[PDB]
């Protein structure tokens, strides 16, 4: 309903949820770009398995939220594009809608959710896609943006566990 | 016992022929299930993409104290002007004949307290574009109230223009709370054909 | 709508490389991105898998030409009379100047599809002992498959 | 295994032969029903026309 | 009465254009009305639909010739070494001088039949680098269909 | 029988009938030529739909009448040939009988009727054929000629009426 709980994490909207540092969307800001799984290499238990196992395979569930009133104007474009750490990068656009995207128009909504499957040309690889958030219509009244990434359906290699017998 | 006919030993670039393999008995790397396999280009021009009608180049600006005036106006030539860089016009520039219906959409990005009434007039090819709000409502149009529905879709009929006009007018002025922008999108209906591939 | 299939859109013969040899040899790293019209159609998809089909036209100006296909990971010639030209593992084709050679190479990639990429190399020499010969190679993609459509390049 | 007979590589202008298409997979503009389709010239010489007798 | 059918009356090979190139190129707007015997048979019907069949004879006097078919709406070459000669979308045929090329072009009109008309263009060049070559093109109408018989031209 | 009525029009012989200006066939006159639909571009309601709709498709019924006594001599050739306004043009002939034609020999008849279907290489077009009236045998005793064209089975485009919804 409105309290999705996974492990020791709990999120509100209308294998755990990792909530990244809140970005400040100012009126003269250009956008942001995060690489997966690179944004989670310093994120607790996932970062332990990311550095422990050589090859891996995971899908991701990305929630982008802008806490605001119903008086702010402007629109953000949330897209994940296949092919800097947890901070990500503080940065034609019209053709980026060919990729799985969603617009956050503050007049109507304040959240956007994108489910990414494993997209690669090999079945497993050593730990592919980048989440980008672009302000298309400028912010007219700053607003904090909170990003929550939950890795789901994560699989790993038999190395570190096969016996030589 | 045979006799060779004319056009033997010919080099046709468009002649699809089966051939001897240079690496016989070689087993290639097997095919795995990668998502989003595209079998036809008619699957990707169907996606709505922004039109650079003016980052500010994709935003159509609206301003207060304007009634019976025009917001924007465009021709529907999908090979030049505002459609030249969109994903639809980038793939249409690969063929000579399109022959299908289009999907034009609009999206308002202003505050929730703002409200305005816009008339979106479509003039078909061969006729003259409207020059007043009265001529625009007397033609084909939709009265779009920004206050209730923040996003509208209008399907342009099948044309095969190888184009007509499409304009927007302020019925009432934009009432702002104490500039805002429109975002327009373009794609093709599922009836859209494409023929004679060129370079 | 038979012209929009990826089987009809990408699978047509284009000239990817044109060189000129003397009687000494010319090698070429296979790059379909050498032709800007074919690169602009290929950068429309992220991953793509296809068998190849090579047609070669040799023309003289003032003889037999060996067209050797070097597979991915095998060594290329440094001189026109190296041991690689005499190696049984590199399939090589012998045909006359003025005529045309034509063959097909299967999918030699290491992943399940190419990511926009070493497809091998073509080595060319004139077999006769002690004329300007132009070699033109024409590539045709067959049984084409593509995934994850990308935005077209604008700049 | 064959042997080529005399008159091979010949250019007969009256020899009706099937051929490779230069625009394969191309769908031509379809045929619509236009009236008065003439399949044979024996249909048009059957029409009475004036004789310039003067 | 098998000689009066439109399949037998119009469907026979005539020479529509004869040019001569040097080693630079020659382009030709397709006009079956270039030959007055074929124009006089074609102006007997108002509308007519047929597939084409082109046979090309190249002869030398003192080599390889590229016969490029330009479809309706595509650009013709201005020089013998333009990018259009290297374009994958224009089907082009490579054959030797003294020999003959032969191919067929489907109905490329925009209406359901031609009205007595841009059928495309033929571009011709000699592929070899740095002889007088005469190119003769012979057209044959196939699967001919005609409507609305017209009065013959008298003057 | 003898009073064909269509809409507000009524004609006598032995979607409406449009009756063009009566031509005076003098003994030294050469003939006349009218283009369709160009002869009806200034003709009322058809001229409104001709200028309103871009593409159209119509058949036509042409009546040519020469009011005269049974003492006049001469013969007119009424032919419609596929491929100047309402007035038309005041202008080998022996081979024009391959087209749908009819002769008006004043000794026997005084009317000629020709039904033309839509003859074009496309199914619809922007508003093809020409009605021509030629005096073959000269007029021996002038005589008025009245031409009545009725467009029938007229169809038009969905443009001007499809909604963008």
């Amino acid at each position: 309903v409105q309290q999705i709980t996974l492990g020791n994490s709990t999120i509100t909207t209308q294998c755990r949820f990792y909530t990244l540092d809140s970005k400040t969307w100012t009126t003269g800001s250009k956008g942001w770009c995060w690489k997966l799984p690179d944004a989670l290499k310093d994120m607790g238990v996932f970062g332990q398995n990311m550095f422990f196992h050589s090859l891996g395979r995971s899908g991701y569930t990305v929630h982008v939220q802008c806490n605001a009133t119903k008086f702010h104007s402007g629109c953000l474009l949330v897209v994940v594009i296949p092919e800097p750490g947890e901070r990500g990068i503080d940065l034609l656009l019209g053709n980026l809608l060919i990729f799985p995207h969603q617009f956050i128009n503050l007049r109507t909504n304040n959240t956007a959710t994108i489910v990414i499957p494993y997209i690669n040309s090999v079945p497993i690889d050593s730990m592919n896609v980048s989440l980008m958030v672009i302000p298309i219509a400028p912010l007219t009244v700053s607003l904090p943006i909170t990003v929550t990434i939950a890795p789901m359906c994560t699989e790993f290699s038999g190395i570190r566990s096969k016996s030589i017998v | 016992p045979t006799t060779t006919l004319p056009g033997s030993g010919q080099f046709l670039t468009t002649d699809d022929r089966q051939s001897p393999s240079a690496l016989p008995n070689y087993e290639p790397t097997p095919r795995i299930h990668i998502p989003g396999k595209v079998h036809n280009l008619l699957e990707i021009i169907q996606v709505d993409t922004l039109i650079p009608m003016n980052v500010n180049s994709y935003l159509i600006p609206l301003n207060a104290n304007r009634q019976n005036e025009q917001v924007f106006g465009t021709n529907l030539f999908i090979g030049d002007g505002v459609f030249k860089t969109t994903l639809l016009g980038e793939i249409v520039q690969y063929y000579t004949h399109w022959s299908g219906s289009l999907r034009f959409s609009l999206m308002y990005t202003g505050p929730a307290l703002s409200s305005a009434k816009l008339i979106l007039a479509y003039t078909p090819p061969g006729a003259r574009g409207p020059q007043d709000r009265r001529e625009a409502m007397l033609g084909t149009h939709v009265v779009w109230d920004i206050g209730l529905q923040s996003t509208i879709v209008m399907t342009i009929p099948w044309t095969s223009g190888v184009a007509g006009f499409l304009s927007c007018w302020y019925q009432t002025s934009l009432i702002l709370p104490p500039q805002v922008y429109l975002l327009s999108f373009i794609s093709a209906c599922p009836d859209f054909k494409l023929r004679l591939m060129k370079d | 709508g038979s012209e929009t299939d990826v089987e009809c859109f990408l699978g047509r013969a284009a000239c990817v490389h044109v060189t000129e040899i003397q009687n000494l040899f010319n090698d070429w790293k296979i790059n379909l991105s050498s032709l800007v019209q074919l690169r602009k159609k290929l950068e429309l998809f992220t991953y793509v898998r296809f068998d190849s089909e090579y047609t070669i036209l040799a023309t003289a100006s003032q003889l037999v030409v060996q067209a050797m296909y070097v597979p991915p990971g095998a060594p290329n010639p440094k001189e026109w009379d190296d041991y690689t030209w005499q190696s049984a593992s590199n399939p090589s084709v012998f045909f006359k100047v003025g005529d045309t050679s034509r063959f097909s190479v299967p999918y030699v990639g290491l992943a399940s599809a190419y990511n926009c990429n070493h497809m091998g190399s073509m080595a060319f020499r004139i077999v006769n002992e002690h004329t300007l010969v132009k070699i033109r190679v024409y590539h045709r993609a067959k049984h084409v498959e593509a995934w994850i459509p990308r935005a077209p390049r604008a700049l």
